[PDB]
């Protein structure tokens, strides 16, 4: 459970 | 893991409880390869190997370390 950033 | 945690966390550090004995910086691309964006997704890992799927894989141990955009030489 990770989050995508940009 | 306490580096650059987005388990429940926008890009801190946070001892993550989803993973393994790694920090992340698991990025590629860049431009997200159309319509511009930076894809790195900060997955608290188990280890990184030569044989992997090819990506930018900053793949420390702790201690905040790797951050999210491209680890570039000044």
């Amino acid at each position: 459970k990770h989050w995508v950033y940009y | 893991i306490v580096c650059h945690t987005t388990a429940t966390s926008p890009i801190s550090a946070v001892t993550c409880p989803p993973g393994e004995n790694l920090c992340y910086r698991k990025m590629w691309c860049d431009a997200f390869c159309s319509s511009r964006g930076k894809v790195v997704e900060l997955g608290c890992a188990a280890t990184c190997p030569s044989k992997k799927p090819y990506e930018e894989v900053t793949c420390c141990s702790t201690d905040k370390c790797n951050p999210h955009p491209k680890q570039r030489p000044g």
